[PDB]
RNA sequence: GUAUGUCAAAAGGGAAACAGCCCAGAACAAGAGUUAAGGUUCCAAAAUUAUUAUUAAGUGAAAUAAAGAAAGUUUUUAUA
RNA sequence: CAGGCUAAUUUGCGCAAGAGUGUACAAAAUGAGUGCGCGGUUUGGCACCUCGGCUUGACUAAUCCUCAUGGAUGCAGAAACUAUGUAGGGUACGACUGUUCGUCGAUUAAAAAGUUACAUGAGCUGGGUUAAAUACGUCGUGAGACAGUAUGGUU
RNA sequence: GUGCUGAAAGCAUAUAGGCACGAAAUUUACCUUAAGAUAUUUCUUAAAUAUACGUAAGAAAAUAUUACGUUAAUAGGCUUA
């Protein structure tokens, strides 16, 4: 029981993560060679990684009943990566229980009305547990079309360097070297 | 979803962070796209609030007999202007009639206090095409705002009819009268199909209910007469509502706007009948701050009986 | 134009082409013939 | 491509200017492919196109030639654009020096054509409008795109001129779209010696 | 028929792997019995018949591991997973030519 | 009818849901225990694990629609 | 009876091949006897289970009219034929019959079909079918009976 | 369905690539209802405001909705046309 005795404040705090839909991802890409062919994370592969963060399943203290999720700010949703002809041949459906009222729309037509942010929300939405926490977790997905967003000051930092910035890693390793000067 | 395709929360405000100047595509939705796909139909000028005063015929000097409705203008003023930078669309707010100060609430008494206009009876917005359709606040609109022969669209609330059956509301034919029919002469009959059709009554099924008392538009109605003294605008045809009800009159959307000379002549007549429209408005706005800050401090009585 | 399930060339000028293929549909196979317009054929329905 | 290997003879006066690999940023795409801006200036005008970067142009000026080459012949995308890029340069070179022309023959009783100005519908100042009487109740008028010169040596003969072949032929196809040649009397608009087999009856 | 027995016509890469390891595990049971008896200079008729007309997993073709013979099929082939108790039954040899 | 099994009288895991199919026979608990069928990006426990090829049609991905057509594409075997 | 499984059959369709007709010429039109299929509308099999009209819809598209369009020695024009898109709207009135169906009169741009418990009877109608009464013909020795006929018959 | 340019494939080709025409279907537009961000140099420190009561109505099964209540034409009466 000792493992759980302590300050659980920071384990349950909400962290503001960030990812760009245009930056190549060596991990979430199907192409790994040459490095110049590494693509960004596809629509569904990005949504599978985001749904894991919204659930907090990446934390060692995860529990499905507790809402221990985090925020995910996604930018550049206009250049969302897709393979094949999904952009023009995929269709989204809608029905309001009235026979004849079937609403269909393609991805390229849906990206013109509500941008690529709505295409990423429907993907993440379907990857979340179908329960009473689905709307809270999905609401923590901040998707934007360009590089601008109102959370440039919320993104997690380590020594003033936002995670994903050029020199955020060396800023983290420099803070852990000082933590070893103690019993 | 809750409305349409968007699953966005109803408290988020990301619009200002999606700008086309950043190289993004112009959305097909929003106030900018909506105003653009209605540019040709949106009128150029504003409308007027008129009262339906009855119906007659217009007799021509050669044999014409045209049924027409009489619409009277009762102290129609310009109360406010809706800009695209403050509200998201162009429109002019128009007033009608008067009202007792005691019957007007405090929120609206201070609303007119900052404009120099007496309390009105009814308010209504008339959308315009661009900023050229905005008029000075505190100018009266007369029947000469239109010209004889101009076609307009009249918008009013129809006559109420309470709970209506299926015959009056939806034009159902009813059933037989004497060939054995049993208690089902004016009934609606079958309400739908059986198990194969859904085991339910489908949405949108036409059924009895309340009728009337809703807005209705009649388009492309010429103006036969224009008299400023009486304050009437005789239009051809019928108009929705009862006598004494307020209606909205504006240029037809399915027609070409009036000539440029007319749109300018009318605008040029407001500067002559009311040469002091900004001086009286700024003066009324300046007094609002004095009285507003007097109410805050609690010294409002010092100004009422100041003289 | 005759919509068949088995389109075939009927002379030396008949050519097989796949037209109306774009980012939305796969298209159809055609039999274009500048000599005889009766050799026009199409494979598949819209 | 047996056409891409053939060198392109640059006649006297024509000057080819090869730009540098550039990538115009696009917010809707994660990776844009570089291109090369190739300018072909000469007496009649200047034409420009943006070719893929993998097409290599060894512009040797001492001999007034320019051969094309691709980085990989086994790729279907590179073989196709290799021949297409060559055919376009050949038209550009032969369009800025000599110029492309299209002749339209109007067959039929009552078919005429005139070239005059219509200042009411001018898209640009001084635009020429080809007026055609093709048996229609209304008059057919079309404005020549900016960069073309339309003339009428005879009432039943039009002569289009321009340095861009695609623009000239595309416009010649719009005028022919009003009266397509019929196979019973030959009435219609024929472009560049176009013909039609008639019926014996 | 209205009762749904959802049985796909082909096996997955996971069922094929376990099938290969089952065919390979039965080869070791016979090899262990055959070698243990050879040390004593003894043989069993069943072991002789198995090693004579039955191949090992490394000698079988992919179509013999994942399909069986069914005269009622248009190509006389049928998914081996459609056999009763296919997991715990030995089936390796089909008629010649099919 | 015959041979074999299950259900009937058998819960549990798998087959989306499932009397009869694939595994496996429930006396009660504990375990990141060891396995079967089955599976391992997310819903959802476990690989976005390795190797070599094919497909560009979302074909397909846990219920194979046919004959047939065709400068779709790959490979092999002849051949210029 | 309806639903379910099936699809021999059909007054439901498609594709493939092409004897033949088309003065000529297979594929404008036409298409013998056939083959490979779809579909679930007709008459059937099994036995898991023990009508028509009126009112008011919804849906399908294998299209009667209206819109765009290819082919047509056999597309001069007009009209029509065939085929490709397309189901937004319309598809009426009357006589006969209990009738859906069907026949006919006269108009019309046209007066096309199908599914939904062969939609809808705790919404109506009850003419058909339809228990007790009665007569007729036929069958039965008879009581009676009949996919018969006729008048009447608590919805 | 019909084109222009144009290669892969020296030709050809409205096939790749780059452009365009084109229907009572679709979308927009048009009309109504819902929606309720937002606006006012708007109001409120125990209120603003709303309801109740009374006279009613452009409203009407109840409810709701929209007015007026003496500094008042809301309904009735009276008078005149
Ligand atoms: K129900
Ligand atoms: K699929
Ligand atoms: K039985
Ligand atoms: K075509
Ligand atoms: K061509
Ligand atoms: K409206
Ligand atoms: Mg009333
Ligand atoms: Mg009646
Ligand atoms: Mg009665
Ligand atoms: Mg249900
Ligand atoms: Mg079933
Ligand atoms: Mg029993
Ligand atoms: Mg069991
Ligand atoms: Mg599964
Ligand atoms: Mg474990
Ligand atoms: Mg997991
Ligand atoms: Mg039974
Ligand atoms: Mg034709
Ligand atoms: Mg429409
Ligand atoms: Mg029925
Ligand atoms: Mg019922
Ligand atoms: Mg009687
Ligand atoms: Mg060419
Ligand atoms: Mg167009
Ligand atoms: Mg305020
Ligand atoms: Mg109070
Ligand atoms: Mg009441
Ligand atoms: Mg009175
Ligand atoms: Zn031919």
């Amino acid at each position: 029981m000792s493992q759980t005795v302590g300050a659980t404040r920071l384990a349950y705090s909400r962290v503001w993560h960030h990812i760009s839909a245009v930056t190549p991802h060596p991990t979430l890409s199907t192409i790994k060679a040459p490095s110049e062919a590494i693509t960004p994370p596809s629509l569904g592969r990005l949504a599978s990684r985001i749904a894991t963060i919204l659930m907090g399943k990446h934390k060692p203290i995860w529990d499905p009943s507790t809402d221990c999720g985090d925020y995910v700010v996604v930018t550049n949703c206009a250049g969302l990566y897709t393979t094949g002809h999904k952009k023009w041949r995929k269709t989204y459906y809608r029905h309001n229980t009235r026979p004849g009222s079937l609403q269909a729309i393609t991805m390229d037509a849906l990206m013109e009305k509500h941008g690529g942010a709505e295409v990423l929300r429907k993907a993440v939405s379907g990857m979340l547990p179908k329960n009473r926490l689905r709307d809270k977790r999905l609401a923590r997905l901040k998707a934007f079309e360009g590089d601008a967003h109102p959370y440039k000051e919320n993104l997690v930092r380590f020594g003033g360097k936002v995670v994903g910035a050029p020199g955020w890693e060396e800023a983290v390793k420099a803070i852990r070297e000082a933590d070893m000067e103690r019993l | 979803v809750k409305y349409g395709w968007s699953t966005l929360p109803k408290r988020s405000r990301p619009t200002r962070f999606n700008q086309v100047t950043q190289g993004l595509p112009a959305p097909t939705s929003g106030p900018a796209a909506a105003l653009k796909r209605r540019e040709k139909t949106t009128p150029l000028r504003t409308g007027v609030l008129a009262v339906k005063k009855g119906m007659t015929v217009f007799m021509g000097r050669t044999g014409a007999r045209i049924p027409c409705t009489v619409l009277q203008l009762d102290r129609v003023q310009v109360v406010a202007n809706k800009t695209r930078a403050k509200n998201g669309y162009w429109a002019v707010q128009v007033g009608l009639g008067e009202r007792r100060a005691e019957n007007v609430g405090a929120p609206q008494l201070g609303y007119y206090e900052a404009k120099g206009i007496p309390p009105k009876q009814t308010l209504a917005e008339f959308k315009v095409r661009n900023q050229d359709g905005l008029l000075p606040v505190g100018v009266q609109l007369f029947p000469d705002w239109f010209h004889v022969g101009q076609v307009v669209d009249v918008r009013g609330i129809t006559r109420g009819m309470g709970f209506a059956g299926g015959m009056k509301r939806h034009g159902f034919a009813g059933q037989e009268a004497s060939h054995g029919n049993s208690l089902n002469h004016r009934t609606i009959g079958s309400v739908g199909g059986s198990q194969g059709s859904g085991s339910r009554v489908l949405p949108g099924k036409k059924m009895p209910g309340r009728m009337g008392a809703q807005q209705h538009t009649v388009q492309n109605l010429p103006i036969l007469m224009v008299d400023n003294e009486l304050g009437i605008v005789v239009v051809k045809g019928a108009v929705a509502g009862h006598k004494g009800a307020v209606v909205k009159v504006q240029d037809a959307v399915k027609k070409a706007p009036p000539p440029e000379e007319f749109v300018e002549a009318t605008k040029q007549l407001l500067n002559e009948r009311f040469p002091d429209a900004e001086e009286k408005l700024q003066a009324a706005r300046k007094l609002h701050l004095e009285l507003k800050e007097a109410r805050r401090q609690g010294l409002i009585d010092s100004l009422i009986k100041n003289g | 134009m005759k919509v068949h399930s088995a389109i075939k060339k009927r002379c030396e000028h008949c050519k097989v082409v796949r037209r109306k293929a774009n980012k939305r549909q796969n298209g159809y196979l055609y039999i274009i013939c500048p000599a005889n317009p009766r050799h026009k054929q199409r494979q598949g329905y819209r | 491509s047996k056409l891409g290997r053939t060198p392109l003879s640059i006649p006297p006066g024509v000057e080819i200017t090869i730009g540098e690999p550039f990538v115009k940023r696009d917010m809707t795409q994660w990776k844009q492919q570089p291109k090369r801006k190739i300018t072909v200036q000469g007496p009649l005008g200047q034409l420009e196109m943006d070719i893929p970067d993998f097409i290599k142009i060894d512009h040797d000026a001492e001999a007034r030639r320019a051969t094309l080459s691709v980085a990989n012949r086994d790729e279907k995308e590179q073989r196709e654009m290799w021949g297409t890029t060559w055919a376009y340069l050949n038209r550009f070179i032969m369009g800025v020096s000599e110029g492309h022309t299209a002749v339209l023959r109007l067959v039929g009783i009552g078919y005429r054509a005139t070239i005059d100005t219509r200042p009411e519908k001018e898209e640009y100042p001084g635009q020429q409008f080809v007026c055609l009487k093709l048996g229609f109740s209304h008059p057919v008028e079309m404005g020549v795109p900016k960069g073309m010169k339309a003339s009428t040596p005879q009432p039943t003969r039009i002569l289009l001129e321009g340095i861009n072949r695609e623009q000239v032929m595309t416009f010649a196809a719009d005028i022919r779209r009003w009266r397509v040649p019929e196979p019973y009397k030959g009435k219609g608009i024929f472009v560049n010696g176009e013909t039609i087999k008639l019926k014996q009856k | 028929g209205g009762l749904l027995w959802k049985i796909p016509w082909r096996m997955s890469k996971f069922q094929k792997l376990r099938q290969r390891r089952r065919l390979r595990a039965v080869d070791n049971v016979v090899a262990t019995i055959e070698n243990a008896l050879a040390k004593k200079g003894e043989t069993v008729k069943a072991v002789e018949r198995w090693r004579a007309e039955m191949p090992t997993e490394a000698e079988m073709l992919p179509k013999d591991k994942y399909t069986i013979f069914d005269r009622k099929e248009k190509r006389y082939r049928k998914g081996i997973h459609k056999l009763p108790k296919w997991t715990r039954v030995s089936q390796r040899v089909n008629p010649p030519g099919y």
